[PDB]
């Protein structure tokens, strides 16, 4: 997965 | 202009109209349009510009990063020109972000909630520059932006609930910055967890649906901590 | 220009990028100026250009019916305004695209399977006029939409097997056109009917990955019947 | 569901 912001 | 002839109001109507169009672009172009007016924002209005332009430049990114891993692999100019030109559209959309802030948002903002609002931005765009930087100006670039989250932190921690939306996803902002920007991974987990433990003490104190719009935000701090712990 | 200083394999190597990066108005702008160099273009190239713009248009339409939805509702003059620009920049688009096919893929076009592709996008982009339009050329517009599809129909009929990829997504769009544009739901049903069934009989002269091409496109057509009937 | 093409 792809770190959030 | 272009947006100079349009009134204030239309151009509000417009963006909430392209936001449910899916027009990003025209949304950002309005939301422009708006702030270059020269009144402060509201709170509804703040919130238009940030999804207008991270819609617009979320796009761009997500296409720099495919069109960079080709050409790392690939590593004719075809590839780094076409990269070349998503990367100069993309910094022209961050340059007009923060010429927006520096012109004259932030100065004008006389609240905490604006003041942080603006800052955080601020550090967002230059983040986003920084991804994308090679050059002499790199570290200024990196600088700018913890400079500009920085002084949001410390604003947000003076004058805000540590459940406060903007205040949370500042700090995850800051803390991506710091895992993957600033290579400081240790400090981007102590960040992390700090506002995630401090924001679950303070959910006691609010209604169900600050506490909706709260608990949203810790869990993408928990995604964040999960994935790099 | 823009796009007349770069090679012509250039702009077909940029376009695969583009695509691969889901920068559509990028891929068509490629594709353009690889038409505009004059040259027929091959199999692969044609899809280049109907995936373009085909995305580049798409988006157009998708915000059309949004806020050509909220005006009806509705029914100050913003929704109009707004409306009519993103209307006006899809005809933009539809007349860029019919121009590339009218100067001069068309006529340079000596294989029915490039003929027939491109009067079927004469077609389509006829229809997506027809969609938007409402004053004194909108029946001419759906009778160049009408003919452009009914002159790929009897060409692709004598000319290439009923499973054809072009062909059976030739029909499904020409049905498409009868059901919802012309107002003859039998003629679209009985279209989409027909061409089924056809296909349906000469999957047993195929290989299995020309099966899954004709088969992917036949479920379209299933589809739509399931929905209109 | 929309029609498709
Ligand atoms: N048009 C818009 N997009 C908004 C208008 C207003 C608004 C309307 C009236 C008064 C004040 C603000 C918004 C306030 N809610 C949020 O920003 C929000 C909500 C959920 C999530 C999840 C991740 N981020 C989020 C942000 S968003
Ligand atoms: N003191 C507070 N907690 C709030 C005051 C107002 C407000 C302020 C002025 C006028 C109307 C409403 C709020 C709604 N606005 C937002 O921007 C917002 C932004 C981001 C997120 C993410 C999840 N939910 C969000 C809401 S939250
Ligand atoms: N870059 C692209 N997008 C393509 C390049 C080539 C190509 C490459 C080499 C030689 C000839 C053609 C393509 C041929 N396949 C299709 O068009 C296709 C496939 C599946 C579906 C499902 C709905 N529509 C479809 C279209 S598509
Ligand atoms: N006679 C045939 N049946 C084909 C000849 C070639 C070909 C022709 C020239 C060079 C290389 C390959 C084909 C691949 N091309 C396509 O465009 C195509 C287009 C649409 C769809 C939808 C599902 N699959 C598709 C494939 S299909
Ligand atoms: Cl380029
Ligand atoms: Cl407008
Ligand atoms: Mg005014
Ligand atoms: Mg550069
Ligand atoms: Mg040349
Ligand atoms: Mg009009």
């Amino acid at each position: 997965r792809r770190r959030q912001t | 202009g272009a947006m100079g002839s349009m009134e204030r109001a239309s151009l509000i109507q417009k963006a909430k109209l392209a936001e449910q169009a899916e027009r990003y672009e025209d949304m950002a172009a309005f939301m422009k349009g708006a702030v270059e007016k020269g009144e402060e924002l509201s709170c509804e209005e703040r919130n238009l510009l940030s999804v207008a332009y991270k819609n617009v430049v979320g796009g761009q990114r997500a296409a720099w990063r495919v069109l960079s891993s080709i050409e790392q692999k690939s590593n004719g100019p075809e590839v780094r020109e076409y990269r070349e030109k998503v990367e100069t559209e993309l910094q022209g959309v961050c340059d007009t972000v923060l010429g927006l802030l520096d012109s004259h948002l932030i100065k004008e903002a006389g609240d905490a909630e604006s003041r942080v609002f603006y800052l955080k931005m601020k550090g967002d765009y230059y983040r986003y520059l920084a991804e994308v930087a090679t050059g002499d100006d790199k570290k200024r670039i990196i600088d700018s932006a913890r400079s500009a989250y920085q002084e949001a932190m410390d604003i947000s921690k003076k004058e805000m609930p540590p459940t406060n939306p903007i205040r949370l996803g500042l700090a995850l902002n800051f803390s991506v910055f710091h895992y993957e920007i600033a290579n400081s991974p240790e400090e981007a987990i102590s960040l992390a967890k700090t506002t995630f433990d401090e924001a679950m003490a303070d959910l006691h104190t609010l209604s169900e649906d600050s506490y909706k719009d709260s608990t949203l935000i810790m869990q993408l701090l928990r995604d964040n901590l999960t994935l790099w712990t």
